[PDB]
């Protein structure tokens, strides 16, 4: 993704760094009751459906790593769910 | 060992032109060649960049 960067004359730019996860420190309980919203891509029916289609396993995996960094809420699942 | 003499402060690394600098404007050293700290760099098979020092190098 940083080879297909497009500079302009009002702003020449770099390499973005990856960031430095805060997540890794405050685990806590944060990964055991938030699991769920993650898991309820192939729990519930009206998801249970479309697996013939597509898969949610890359869903489930890119949202575990996004439920750490926000503090106190289950709709940090719902954007990789929409 | 602990040796004695000229350093400048822990965030600071030694240019090659006398003066000491952050990590950002380090070149790298690849080959001999001294690449400056933005210097995207390819032969048709590599691809290797110059990001604080080092040289991320892939194939």
């Amino acid at each position: 993704a940083n080879s297909w960067a497009l500079s302009s004359g009002e702003q020449w730019c770099e390499r973005a760094s990856p960031p430095s996860s805060s997540c890794n420190i405050s685990s806590g309980e944060m990964q055991k009751g938030l699991w769920e919203q993650c898991q309820l891509l192939k729990s519930t029916s009206v998801f249970a459906r479309c697996h013939p289609l597509v898969d949610p396993e890359p869903f489930v995996a890119l949202c575990e790593k996004t439920l750490c960094e926000c503090a106190g809420g289950l709709e940090c699942a719902c954007p990789a769910l929409l | 060992a602990c040796l004695e003499g000229c350093f400048c402060p822990p965030g600071l690394y030694m240019d090659e032109r006398g003066d000491c600098v952050p990590k950002a404007q380090c070149p790298c050293y690849y080959d001999g060649e001294i690449f400056q700290p933005e210097d995207i760099f390819s032969d048709h098979h590599t691809m290797c960049y110059c990001e604080d020092g080092f040289m991320h190098c892939t194939m």
